């Protein structure tokens, strides 16, 4: 699934839109 | 496509290393010519001032 040199992470859906 | 997810990245880093090699080899051949043209000069000067 793509499109140091890049950032990876994970967040709660409560703030995905913001 | 998803495999295009590396098309813009692998080639980007390859271009980065290409410009690297450009900096480290266009200057290296200058080290080749500089170390050579300045080495064939001394003996030629010696003979130039040794005919006299």
């Amino acid at each position: 699934e793509f499109f140091v040199n890049y950032v990876t992470g994970v967040i709660a859906r409560d703030k995905v839109a913001t | 496509s998803q495999k295009n997810g590396i098309a813009t990245l692998l080639q980007a880093e390859k271009e980065a290393h290409e410009i690297v090699s450009k900096a480290r080899k266009y200057r290296q051949d200058k080290l080749k010519q500089a170390k050579t043209d300045a080495a064939k000069e001394i003996d030629s000067y010696k003979i130039q001032k040794d005919k006299e």
